[PDB]
C-alpha cells in the first residue's frame, strides 16, 4: 500500500532528494505541491492530499552532523515538504551508540509519520551501507522497526560497499548491518558501488563524480519498481502482494535488479527479456542459477508479444533455475506514466532471486576474516569495545551469512529439506 | 446484363454508407469503444 521513505546515510539522503525531485518531475506537480494544468490517477502512495491539492511527500530525514540539509534549505524543495520532518558518525559502533541515546525522539518521529499516513503497510528505506552517518544508526533503526512493527513491512533500497579492495572499516560495518538486515528487515534490494560505477563508466565518460549519477540510477530504479504502485495498474499494487511473488526462498530475499535502458536516450519484449536476463545489463554483481524470476514491462507494449516472449524465454532455457519447487519466471505488465518528461517510454525491469549474489557476499565473508587475521584494520575503536566485550557479534554475523550461503547452495538443489 | 444486381450498384453505395455512418455514430458519439474497457475495468478485475 502506502510506504514512507526513511532516508539515512549521505548517499541515502542524496538518493532521497533525487527521488523526490524525480517524482516532482514525474507527476504533474509544482515545487510547492500545487496541482498543475497538465496533470484520475492515484497520487496517494507517497503524497498526502494536503491543503490546496498540495501533494506533500511523506518522508523521514535522519542523519548525524548535518551536511545536505543546507542544499535542501536553499532550494525550492524546502517549500515542497518539511512541515517538520527533518532531524539533524563514521563507524557502525559510534552510530549504534549515538542512536541508542536518542531512540525515543526518532521513534516519536516514526510514530508521527505513521499517524500522518492514512494506510500504513510498510516502511521503505532509502539507505547507503557505510555512507558514514548511515552505518550503525540504520541498523539500530532496523532493530527498532522490527521490535515495534512486526506487522508491517521493512523495505531497503540500498547500495553495498564494494571497492574491489579503499576503506578498511566498511566490511565490519556492512557485515553487521547485513546481519541486522537479515533478522530485522523484510526485503532487501541490493546494489553495489562497483556495478553501478562500471555501468556508469560504460554508458558515460566519467570516473570521479560517481555519486551524482548513482543518485540518478537509483532514483530511476526506485521509480520503476514503484511505477505500478504509484500509477494504477491492476496487479498486486499493494507492496505485500507484489513482494509476495518476488521472494521464493524465505531467507534468501536479496533480489536482482536489472534495467534494459542503461541510458534512456524499435524493440520487442523478447529482445529486452534476452537483454534483461544477461548480468551485464543488471546493476548487481560454479553452479549459479535463479530460484524465481519476475519481470515488469512498461511502455508501448503489445500483450500477445508478452505471451510469445514468455513462451520462448522459458522454452529456450535462458531462465536458469533448479528449484525445490516449481518456482519459475513470471511476466508482469505496467502502464508507462502519462506526462513523463523522459522520452523513449519503453523500459524493462527484473526482480529475481539469484544465488550468484552469494559469491559477492563471500567476498565480504573473506574480507572481515582477512581483516580479523591481520589485526590493524578492526582499529580497536572504543565504541566497538562497549558494543560487545567479546567481539562475538561479528562472529554471529559471519555465522548468519554462512547459513545464508549454505541456504543459497541448498536452494540450487531440488531439496530444501536439508540446508547446512 | 439482365439481373436486378445492375440496379443495386448506384443504391448499395448509399446503403453501405448509411451502415458505416451508423457504426461510426456508435463509436465517436455514443462511446461504444470506451464501454468495453469500462465493463472490463470491473468485470475481469482491471481496477
Amino acid at each position: 500500500r502506502e510506504i514512507i521513505t526513511l532516508q539515512l546515510g549521505q548517499c541515502g539522503n542524496q538518493i532521497g532528494f533525487e527521488f523526490w525531485k524525480q517524482l516532482c518531475a514525474e507527476h504533474g506537480i509544482s515545487p510547492e505541491g500545487i496541482v498543475e494544468e497538465f496533470a484520475t490517477d492515484r497520487k496517494d502512495v507517497f503524497f498526502y492530499q494536503a491543503d490546496d491539492e498540495h501533494y506533500i511527500p511523506r518522508a523521514v530525514l535522519l542523519d548525524l552532523e548535518p551536511r545536505v540539509i543546507h542544499s535542501i534549505l536553499n532550494s525550492p524543495y524546502a517549500k515542497l515538504y518539511n512541515p517538520e520532518n527533518i532531524y539533524l558518525g563514521n563507524n557502525w559502533a559510534s552510530g549504534f551508540s549515538q542512536g541508542e541515546k536518542i531512540h525515543e525522539d526518532i521513534f516519536d518521529i516514526i510514530d508521527r509519520e505513521a499517524d500522518g499516513s492514512d494506510s500504513l503497510e510498510g516502511f521503505v528505506l532509502c539507505h547507503s551501507i557505510a555512507g558514514g552517518t548511515g552505518s550503525g544508526l540504520g541498523s539500530y533503526l532496523l532493530e527498532r522497526l522490527n521490535d515495534r512493527y512486526p506487522k508491517k513491512l521493512v523495505q531497503t533500497y540500498s547500495v553495498f560497499p564494494n571497492q574491489d579492495e579503499d576503506v578498511v572499516v566498511q566490511p565490519y560495518n556492512s557485515l553487521l548491518t547485513l546481519k541486522r538486515l537479515t533478522q530485522n528487515a523484510d526485503c532487501v534490494v541490493v546494489l553495489d558501488n562497483t556495478a553501478l560505477n562500471r555501468i556508469a563508466t560504460d554508458r558515460l565518460h566519467i570516473q570521479n563524480p560517481s555519486f551524482s549519477q548513482i543518485n540518478q540510477l537509483v532514483s530511476t530504479i526506485m521509480s520503476a519498481s514503484t511505477t505500478t504502485l504509484r500509477y494504477p495498474g491492476y496487479m498486486n499494487n499493494d507492496l505485500i502482494g507484489l513482494i509476495a511473488s518476488l521472494i521464493p526462498t524465505p531467507r534468501l530475499h536479496f533480489l536482482m535488479t536489472g534495467y534494459t535502458p542503461l541510458t534512456t536516450d524499435k524493440t520487442t519484449v523478447l529482445d529486452v527479456m534476452r537483454r534483461l536476463l544477461q548480468p551485464k545489463n543488471v546493476m548487481v554483481s560454479t553452479n549459479h542459477c535463479y530460484i524465481a524470476i519476475l519481470n515488469i514491462i512498461q511502455g508501448e507494449v503489445d500483450p500477445t508479444q508478452v505471451h510469445k516472449s514468455l513462451q520462448r524465454i522459458r522454452e529456450r532455457k535462458l531462465a536458469n533455475f533448479i528449484p525445490w519447487g516449481p518456482a519459475s519466471i513470471q511476466v508482469a505488465l505496467s502502464r508507462k506514466s502519462p506526462y513523463l518528461p523522459s522520452a523513449h517510454r519503453v523500459s524493462g525491469l527484473m526482480m529475481a532471486n539469484h544465488t550468484s549474489i552469494s559469491s559477492l557476499f563471500e567476498r565480504t565473508c573473506r574480507q572481515y576474516d582477512k581483516l580479523r587475521k591481520r589485526e590493524a584494520f578492526l582499529e580497536q575503536f572504543r565504541k566497538e569495545d562497549m558494543f560487545k566485550d567479546n567481539f562475538d557479534e561479528m562472529d554471529t554475523s559471519r555465522e548468519i551469512v554462512q547459513q545464508l550461503i549454505d541456504e543459497y547452495h541448498a536452494a540450487t538443489r531440488p531439496d530444501y529439506i536439508s540446508w547446512g | 446484363v439482365l439481373m436486378k444486381r445492375s440496379i443495386t450498384a448506384p443504391l448499395a453505395a448509399h446503403i453501405s454508407l448509411v451502415n458505416k455512418a451508423a457504426v461510426d455514430y456508435f463509436f465517436v458519439e455514443l462511446h461504444l469503444e470506451a464501454h468495453y474497457e469500462a465493463l472490463r475495468h470491473f468485470l475481469l478485475m482491471e481496477d
